[PDB]
RNA sequence: UGCUGUUGCUGUUAAAGGGUUCGUAGUUGAACUGUGGGCUGUGCAGUUCCUGGUCCCGUCCAUGUCGGAUUUG
RNA sequence: AGUGUGGAGAUCGAAGAUGAUUAGAGACCAUUGUAGUCCACACUGCAAACGAUGACACCCAUGAAUUGGGGAUCUCUAUUCGCACGGGAAUAUCCUCAGCACACGCGAAAGCUUUGAGGUUACAGUCUCAGGGGGGAGUA
């Protein structure tokens, strides 16, 4: 997922992580930068084993799009319900 | 998997309880949330939309597994007290009165604090600690009125900010849905305490 | 006064798109306009599109998924010999590997990379990366 | 001084093992709040560390002119990272002491591409890329291999403690003043995380900060 | 050089007006534009208090239910007269956007 | 006659950790400050035994800054014990919550509709 | 020396938008005549038939209004 | 403001006169006063003629307002006035076109912002005007 050498030797120093809405990178320097840990659940309403997490760049969050973003990315994960 | 939907007592106590209004004005955002108007001029939010935003709310708390972590705050007298009730039951860290500038960005004081998330009753009155909590990577889940400043919060719950029971009800109906899914309350039965106890002190 | 309908076109695509939004609406298609896209959409810059018709000019709507840095359009369109691929991909391309220079050429609008293998040259019209 | 008492999660992470590495406190984009994280994580032999200006400056008071020295330090491994701190002190001593540790803060992360085909190891800057501090920005563009670092004196330097050995630049501006050209091309060399290249579009799996997996290792230590 | 306002001290903004027909000032007689001059809508007391109870004793019809006249007149000030009564002063920059406007 | 932040301090810490001192007596208030405290001169003690005593006076107002441990009848004052009360007395068994000519379109909308014991006007 | 600037300058305040409008030489100038098909073998993405792991229906309770279970459902 | 020929000539008023002020002081202040200020017909074209911001086109988020025109209400429908310039006038809610104005990004900074100085080293929408250290000099 970063540039390879001839050799097939991967060599970048780290793999930024990509704001899930905008799909920017998020950069070492970026501190708003937010992870949101949603905690996935299943029947009867007990947490289990729960891997989905947003990723929103600092650009985002400082016009306050932040809620607007994860809002659709929620629904794109099913962690919400339209209606 | 139809669990943590909203059903007619939630529904009720909300209605009931007044959460549902808005201030007579409006915010660019929080337009998607608040229905149509009354003809006091207040703005009736969607009872769907802060439905779900509150689970959402609950499912980040819930997967905080120090709840140490988690840092409730407001400046507002009305959302002292129900800062402090919930902070017992889920066990929240909480911080109440006047935010002091400078408790997540100064290492060397001894009040500094390193939380993973943020909750906030205000994005008004509290701006000290959300505007902080963009420089450390903190995420803020707020209430909100259809004015709120959204500026640096990531999720945004609608509410009756004002007031004191519409407050009390939503730090209620949270400690009642982070519980039931962390902690091990019993679903099927109305729950423990009282609204009651939360509520503002005044003699 | 629409001088150039891709200057106009390739504009709105680059300053929505370092804006974040999902989707652009660009006010009017033409033939070029739609096989720059086409090329934009060969290599992955953009997602879909639907060529509205008005009848008279076209309204394209465009989905971004968040890939493109920036979209030009050269204004006077200086021509390309196959030996001055090296100019436009030393100036207006930030590395020698992942721009694209785009060009109309006797076979068509293609890349620059299009062009070397097939060995025309032609007039350029704008880049992508 | 003495076995240091880390005031952060990430300072105790890092002095014990559970935090390696930079690139891992770069990936969850994080204050890196105090020094001796790098101390740990960076081998030493590698540190490498100079001053690039010091300049006195001087606020007007009745009677004379308080003078202050401010003053540039410059860190990097000679791969990849690098960082450039500023502080001012009341004589030069203090000052190159704040700067030293304020360049440490602020170490970040830089990118290694190649100017043609990918052979051994990542000679350039991966893309043209500017940065500008002030009235003066500098343009940093990739370069063939072996040309060497193509720039004025002062970005040589800032330049060899990041790792690339072939760039072109050049640097508009006032370059005199080296307050701002210092940091430009920091800026510059910021940037070359920045750029999004059709390698780096494919979906990476996210992982847990590491103050959240070992967030019960930091709630012992804190309680 | 710098500029002071973004409103240069008028009440006219670029590709209003132009012209403005100026006026005399109360007190100096300064030709300033309608636009720049200090206006003061005033309403003033014929007579102080304590001589009002003087004369409002002394008058069959007036005094009781019905009160005396007063004296309305609007004030257009140069700026420089302005300040030296007082009537505006110079204020701290972040301070100087305020509009009173009329409120109660 | 304004007492500098020693005085305010130290007095604040006595009050603080003792109510032996509780009349409004400055003798008595002053005689209980010079065994516990050290402040080396006798002015220091004069000042803080005054304002010790506006201290605890005060506390009979109201509370002062530096609360006493008597928070703990504070804070369990707050009686939780309430018939229901207030939720269910919302509900007002079979007296409809007011809702709004919207609130209604809100709640006919709703897949939930409108929850039972609810009425308009 | 990107201090002559096509690549490549500057013009609110540093030097620099004509006081406004009309207007010739000159420069610049909107969209359209236009996804060619079918057959074979092979790589990609979006209705036959088989699942019972869901929600909907229903049952039992009835619970004044935030239990539920129930088998074929 | 000037200039030419006729008119007009109230007010104010370059030049001028007089009294003060002042070490001196036609200055600033006061009483005056000619050209002028006003008008018609001709010239002049010399402004901080300013937004010190060329013209045409595109993209660009927010809150309350405002002037024209139009539309809906006759989920928003409603208020006050009552042949005669009137099946009307204004208002309220919402929308819309067109005008003057009170988040990004950029900038040396002051600051600018759907009324750009933004979308520019990631440099390219079109035409045009002016600038190239300060003087000398807008002079010869």
């Amino acid at each position: 997922i970063g540039m390879f050498n001839e050799e097939g030797e991967n060599v970048d120093l780290y793999i930024p992580r990509k704001c899930h809405a905008t799909n920017t990178l998020i950069e070492a320097h970026d501190h708003a930068a937010v992870q949101i840990s949603i905690a996935n659940v299943g029947p009867n309403g007990v947490i289990n084993g729960t891997t989905t997490t947003l990723c929103i760049a600092g650009y985002l969050r400082s016009q306050g799009e932040s809620d607007h973003a994860i809002n659709h990315i929620t629904i794109d994960r099913g962690i919400m319900r339209i209606k | 998997s139809k669990v943590l939907r909203m059903k007619e007592s939630d529904a009720q106590k909300l209605l009931a309880m007044r959460c549902h209004i808005g201030t007579r004005n409006q915010s660019s955002a929080m337009k998607k949330y608040i229905y149509g108007r009354t003809a006091e001029g207040s703005h009736i939010i969607d009872v769907h939309m802060m439905w779900e935003k509150l689970i959402l709310a609950a499912r980040v708390i819930a997967a905080v597994e120090n709840p140490k972590d988690v840092c409730v705050c407001s400046s507002r007298l009305y959302g002292t007290r129900a800062i402090y009730k919930f902070s017992q039951h889920v066990g929240t860290s909480f911080h109440g009165g006047r935010f002091i500038p400078g408790t997540f960005t100064n290492q060397i004081q001894k009040k500094f604090v390193q939380p993973r998330v943020l909750v906030v009753t205000d994005p008004r009155t509290d701006h000290q600690a959300i505007r902080e909590a963009s420089l450390v990577n903190i995420p803020v889940i707020a209430l909100c009125d259809t004015d709120a400043p959204l500026e640096y919060v990531d999720i945004a719950i609608p509410c009756n900010n004002r007031g004191i029971k519409s407050i009390g009800m939503m730090y209620w109906l949270l400690a009642r849905e982070v519980l039931r899914l962390r902690g091990t309350i019993v679903r099927s039965v109305p729950w423990e305490e009282k609204v009651d106890l939360f509520f503002y002190r005044d003699p | 006064t629409m001088m150039s309908v891709l200057a106009n076109a390739l504009r709105t695509i680059a300053s929505a798109e370092r804006r974040g939004k999902r989707q652009v609406l660009i006010r009017p298609s033409s033939k070029v306009v739609v096989k720059f896209l086409q090329v934009m959409q060969k290599h992955g810059y953009i997602g879909e599109f639907e060529i509205i018709d008005d009848h008279r000019a076209g309204k394209i709507v465009v989905n971004l998924n968040g890939r493109l840095n920036k979209c030009g359009a050269i204004c006077p369109r200086f021509d390309c010999a196959t030996t001055d691929y090296e100019k436009w991909m030393k100036n207006i391309l930030p590395s020698r590997q992942f721009g694209f220079v785009v060009l109309t050429t006797s076979l068509g609008i293609m890349d620059h990379e299009e062009a070397r293998s097939r060995n025309t040259g032609g007039k350029v019209l704008g880049f992508f990366y | 001084e003495k076995e240091w008492v880390p005031c952060t999660k990430l300072g105790r992470l890092v002095k014990a093992q559970k935090v390696t590495s930079l690139e891992e406190i770069f990936l969850f984009s994080m204050p890196i709040k105090e020094h001796q994280i790098v101390d740990t994580l960076i081998a030493e032999g590698q540190l490498h560390d100079e001053m690039m200006k010091i300049y006195p400056v001087q606020k007007a008071t009745s009677a004379g002119q308080r003078t202050r020295f401010k003053a540039f330090n410059v860190v990097g491994d000679c791969d990849g990272h690098i960082g450039i701190g500023a502080r001012v002190g009341k004589e030069v001593s203090l000052a190159i002491r704040a700067s030293m540790i304020a360049a440490k803060l602020n170490i970040v992360p830089v990118r290694r591409g190649y100017w043609g085909n990918k052979i051994g190891e990542p000679h350039t800057i991966p893309m043209k890329v500017t940065g500008k501090c002030g009235s003066v920005a500098v343009r940093l563009v990739p370069a063939p291999r072996g040309t060497g670092i193509v720039a004025a004196p002062v970005p040589k330097k800032i330049l060899e403690f990041a790792g690339v050995e072939d760039v072109y630049t050049s640097s508009r501006g006032k370059t005199r003043t080296h307050g701002n050209l210092i940091m430009a091309t920091f800026y510059a060399l910021r940037k070359t995380y920045g750029f999004l290249t059709p390698d780096l579009w494919a979906d990476t799996e996210p992982s847990r900060d590491p103050t959240d997996e070992h967030a019960e290792l930091l709630a012992e230590m804190t309680t | 050089m710098t500029t002071k306002r973004r409103n240069h001290g008028r009440s006219k903004p670029a590709h209003s007006r132009g012209r403005v027909k100026p006026i005399h000032c109360f007190n100096c007689g300064r030709l300033t534009p309608k636009d720049k001059a200090v206006g003061r809508f005033v309403v003033r007391r014929m007579l102080d208090a304590a001589s009002a109870r003087d004369v409002a004793e002394a008058s069959p019809v007036y005094g009781a239910n019905f009160p005396m006249p007063k004296l309305y007149m609007k004030q257009r000030f140069c700026i420089a007269c302005a300040i030296h009564s007082r009537t505006v002063r110079a204020r701290p920059v972040g301070n100087r956007k305020i509009r009173y406007t009329k409120k109660v | 006659k304004i007492r500098t932040k020693t005085v305010k301090r130290a007095s604040r810490q006595v009050v603080e950790k003792y109510y032996s001192k509780l009349n409004f007596d400055f003798y008595q208030n002053k005689r209980v400050v010079m065994d516990v405290t050290i402040a080396e001169s006798k002015k220091l003690k004069n000042k803080i035994a005054g304002y010790a005593t506006h201290i605890m006076k005060r506390l009979a107002r109201g509370p002062v800054r530096g609360i006493s441990l008597k928070l703990q009848e504070e804070e369990r004052e707050r009686r939780m014990d309430h018939a229901p009360a207030t939720s269910d007395v919302d509900k007002a068994i079979q007296s409809g919550v007011s809702v709004d000519k919207k609130t209604m379109q809100m709640l006919q909308r709703l897949e939930i509709g409108v929850p039972r014991r609810v009425k308009r006007a």
